[PDB]
RNA sequence: GCUUGACUGCGAGCGUGACGGCGCGAGCAGGUGCGAAAGCAGGUCAUAGUGAUCCGGUGGUUCUGAAUGGAAGGGCCAUC
RNA sequence: UAGCGGCGAGCGAACGGGGAGCAGCCCAGAGCCUGAAUCAGUGUGUGUGUUAGUGGAAGCGUCUGGAAAGGCGCGCGAUACAGGGUGACAGCCCCGUACACAAAAAUGCACAUGCUGUGAGCUCGAUGAGUAGGGCGGGACACGUGGUAUCCUGUCUGAAUAUGGGGGGACCAUCCUCCAAGGCUAAAUACUCCUGACUGACCGAUAGUGAACCAGUACCGUGAGGGAAAGGCGAAAAGAACCCCGGCGAGGGGAGUGAAAAAGAACCUGAAACCGUGUACGUACAAGCAGUGGGAGCACAGACUGUGUGACUGCGUACCUUUUGUAUAAUGGGUCAGCGACUUAUAUUCUGUAGCAAGGUUAACCGAAUAGGGGAGCCGAAGGGAAACCGAGUCUUAACU
């Protein structure tokens, strides 16, 4: 497989496998479904009939007075009742096997290229920890919703980065299916994209 | 949490090569001098359990 | 690819039963339970094994035998599992390393079980005689 | 997730109640009972375009007969002399020139009782 | 008249039961009885004379035996 | 799972493995050398929190509009586009936020240091007796007395004491392992009345706490105790000066405010049941689930068809439930509005679907954290037998056609 650099316009081999693979389009939806279910936190909770807090005195003797037969004043079908299968605190997060989560990536990376929504180059650094600096370089690029991928950690481009909206930087280790599919373009740096073709595999 | 085994259950079966649960014949326990050689015989070696009570057999044991 | 063209496999998602929601639905009013019986009430139905009362196979049967916990303790190769430990000696020590048989695991046999190519050196283990027969082809060795 | 059915549930008796406009009473201004007149005037509507067709067949059969009388023949026999004459039309349209074109008619009848005999 | 087939291991294949089961069975191996022999004999002309499992008891056993050797206990077979 | 168990219903380990955390000491005692390590209290110095705080960037023009934060132009800040307000939706109007600073005083935690107590190391010893066992009765161990080991003891007894004793699941022998009848000991573990920050595919006034509101109140009960209902004018009160009817009323009509008072405090929206006023058509000789099919006339709206009514006429005994069967004179519903019932977690099986495939997958946990590590385990690729054991065979039997 071969990218094209954007500044050097120079080749850069990769992996068919990684950077080539068909786009399983199924696999990736339940990756990326999985991931939002993980992100949701799911703290909630109602009130059974149990817990509403109340006596449990029967409100009225099983016959005589004609109305219907109650036994609860904590009874679901009462106002101010609990509710009849009420909420606990819950964990959504599904399991993704590491092969499945792995080929979603592949997926979503070959798509990428395809669609010239990754685009490579040799380095993105940005000079000073400046806004200014960094939106001025992402217009020169011609960017504008973007994830930058690098290689090594950089201070200067995260501080920059911080407040634009539309771009996030990343480290190569930290890339993630949604966001990949979310950013309108992806901006690799070489490190980075070697980086990530190791983890992949 | 877990389901449980029916214990009495796991101690009178056991599961065969393609699914199935072998058994030991009743009625070879006590008295024996009034009840027949030949039936005496026939009833002494294991058998597979039949088609209608298979299911209750799988329900009472969920691991084997 | 947008987080909103991605779509699911045909016949990965079904739909989840709602009962006793109306007529339309199909599972109506009683919710797919019939009428008035035990197996309709909330919590009901009958334990494992109830037969109306008849004396349950699981209890009209004799038990049997015993459990052996030698057995517990006993373990079956095969011949892939020859070639799968590393080296050319099949010790207990080697084929626990090997991730092959359990931790706790005294004895062993290697049974005619796939193939063995390589030749493997089986020491301290009981041998079929197919897979004897089958190491000593391949070129290996077996001792006691 | 808390599901509040207020709009959902008035718009569904809304509509049902206009179904059930002009109806005496609570037949039209009472969910519960508008509900059950309007069933029961769909099932009324089935069976009465069913007895539609039969009424005016029954219409239909009754002009023809008055009319083939007037011109001294019974309705069966009329029937009977159109059909042997090979006649095709048909009784919705025969009661319709009877009533309105007498001439036609009375030829009509003509040729039934020459066909008859 | 002579006898112990009122045998032991099995059993093609059928019948009858929702099932637990119950029934009929030629033939094979071992060893016997009567018959000169062909043969017959796995109780009685047949169909009732019966009671699951559990828990124990008794005898046998080339199974097991919680460090090891035994033993207890358990299993298997016969039986109550 | 092994086991326990009217061997029923059920209960349910341990060995061993992977992790978190890992710290070892002292007295039954005296000789020596002896303020020797450690620990605790108490002053002092330093650091870092906590209890007030300080600064904190950058926008105007125009259109619509009651009002601009919106539309349309052109700019600027951003280690600050978290969030909240401001007359509609504001990075640049306000408060903040990123970031950088701050404590006279009190105090938490670190070290550093002074004083007080505290005692380290060597040699020689000593090594927890009404105790361990036992009998009787109970209880705890997964273990219900069973063949029942082990632990505790109400009762009656009762050793040996390292030439010794405990355990290794009845019991004996051998072997292995440990030293009861005296103590102390951080961490990883549990919880939240309370304090701060932040978050939510959590609720949004019959919901969420019982309680958004002066709620554990009103009210009920001798008492313990039970226990509600009740939120929203407007951007701003600008909350209606003055006049009129009326009882120096209530209530209303002007006037005025306001974008709007059919926003006037009985205040956003303002549904339905229910009750009226007006108009069209029908209806006082006509018998019933009140509709439906046909259908005249009359009124209206447009240029005959739409709408409204429905004389007359065929057919026609509500709904639910429960039942062999209901118009049933069997049940339930006065109506409306709101709420009200197949859920959740974890195991197991089958179906679909995706991944990989004779392999598949990890759990705790670690982790610049949904990555990656972690393969401890689990399922499968071999079964037969009660088991030893054998093994593509095996069990039965002396042996199987
Ligand atoms: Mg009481
Ligand atoms: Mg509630
Ligand atoms: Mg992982
Ligand atoms: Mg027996
Ligand atoms: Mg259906
Ligand atoms: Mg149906
Ligand atoms: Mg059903
Ligand atoms: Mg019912
Ligand atoms: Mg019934
Ligand atoms: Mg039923
Ligand atoms: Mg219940
Ligand atoms: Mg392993
Ligand atoms: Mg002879
Ligand atoms: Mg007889
Ligand atoms: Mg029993
Ligand atoms: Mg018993
Ligand atoms: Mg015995
Ligand atoms: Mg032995
Ligand atoms: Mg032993
Ligand atoms: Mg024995
Ligand atoms: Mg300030
Ligand atoms: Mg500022
Ligand atoms: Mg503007
Ligand atoms: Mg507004
Ligand atoms: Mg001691
Ligand atoms: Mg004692
Ligand atoms: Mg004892
Ligand atoms: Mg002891
Ligand atoms: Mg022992
Ligand atoms: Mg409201
Ligand atoms: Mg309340
Ligand atoms: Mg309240
Ligand atoms: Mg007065
Ligand atoms: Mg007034
Ligand atoms: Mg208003
Ligand atoms: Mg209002
Ligand atoms: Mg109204
Ligand atoms: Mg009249
Ligand atoms: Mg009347
Ligand atoms: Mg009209
Ligand atoms: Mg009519
Ligand atoms: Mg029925
Ligand atoms: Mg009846
Ligand atoms: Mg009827
Ligand atoms: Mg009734
Ligand atoms: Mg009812
Ligand atoms: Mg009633
Ligand atoms: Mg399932
Ligand atoms: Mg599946």
């Amino acid at each position: 497989m071969e990218l094209v650099l954007k500044d050097a316009q120079s080749a850069l081999t990769v992996s068919e496998t990684t950077f080539g693979r068909d786009f399983n389009e199924a696999l990736v939806h339940q990756v990326v479904v999985a991931y939002a279910a993980g992100a949701r936190q799911g703290t909630r909770a109602q009130k059974t009939r149990a817990e509403v807090t109340g006596s449990g005195k029967k409100p009225w003797r099983q016959k005589g007075t004609g109305r219907a037969r109650s036994g609860s004043i904590k009874s679901p079908i009462w106002r101010s009742g609990g509710v009849t299968f009420a909420a606990r605190p819950q964990d959504h997060s599904q399991k993704v096997n590491k092969k499945m989560y792995r080929g979603a990536l592949k997926s979503i990376l070959s798509e990428l290229v395809r669609q010239d929504r990754l685009i490579v180059v040799e380095k993105f650094s940005v000079e000073a920890p400046k806004t200014k600096l960094l939106a001025q370089k992402l217009k020169d690029m011609a960017l504008e919703d973007v994830l930058i991928i690098t290689g090594e950690l950089d201070e200067n481009l995260f501080l920059a980065a911080r407040n634009l909206h539309k771009v996030d930087v990343r480290d190569a280790t930290g890339i993630d299916p949604v966001s990949l599919i979310a950013f309108d373009k992806v901006v690799m740096t070489a490190d980075a994209v070697k980086q990530v073709e190791e983890m992949l595999a | 949490p877990k389901i449980k085994t029916v214990r009495g259950a796991a101690k009178r079966f056991k599961k065969t090569g393609k699914g199935g649960f072998k058994h030991k014949h009743a009625n070879l326990r006590h008295i024996l001098t009034k009840k027949a050689t030949k039936r005496k015989r026939h009833l002494r070696p294991k058998a597979m359990v039949s088609k209608g009570d298979l299911g209750l057999v799988i329900a009472c044991l969920p691991y084997a | 690819m947008r987080l909103n063209t991605l779509s699911p496999a045909e016949g990965s998602k079904k739909a989840g039963k709602r009962l006793g929601r109306g007529i339309g639905s199909g599972l109506g009013k009683t919710g797919g339970r019939g009428h008035k019986g035990q197996k309709s009430r909330s919590g009901g139905g009958v334990r494992r094994g109830f037969e109306g009362g008849q004396m349950p196979l699981y209890r009209r049967l004799p038990k049997f035998g015993f459990t052996s916990r030698k057995a517990a303790i006993t373990a079956e190769v095969r011949l892939s599992d020859l070639a799968k430990v590393e080296g050319g000696v099949v010790d207990l020590n080697t084929l626990k390393a090997a991730n092959i048989i359990g931790i706790q695991i005294e004895f062993a046999k290697v049974i005619l079980a796939g193939e063995v190519t390589t030749p493997v050196t089986v020491r301290g283990l009981r041998v079929t005689k197919g897979a004897r027969a089958a190491i000593e082809a391949a070129g290996g060795k077996i001792e006691e | 997730a808390r599901v509040k059915r207020g709009v959902i549930a008035r718009a569904r008796h809304k509509k049902i109640l206009k179904q059930a406009k002009g109806y005496y009473g609570a037949r039209s201004r009472v969910y519960r009972v508008a509900f059950q007149a309007v069933i029961k005037a769909g099932q009324y509507a089935y069976r009465d375009r069913r007895q539609r067709k039969r009424q005016f067949r029954q219409l239909w059969i009754a002009r023809i007969n008055a009319a083939a009388r007037q011109n001294g023949i019974s309705y069966s026999k009329f029937i009977n002399g159109l059909k042997k004459a090979s006649v095709e039309i048909d009784r919705k349209i025969l009661a319709d020139i009877a009533v309105f074109d007498k001439v036609a008619f009375t030829a009509l009848v003509e040729k039934a009782k020459a066909a008859l005999a």
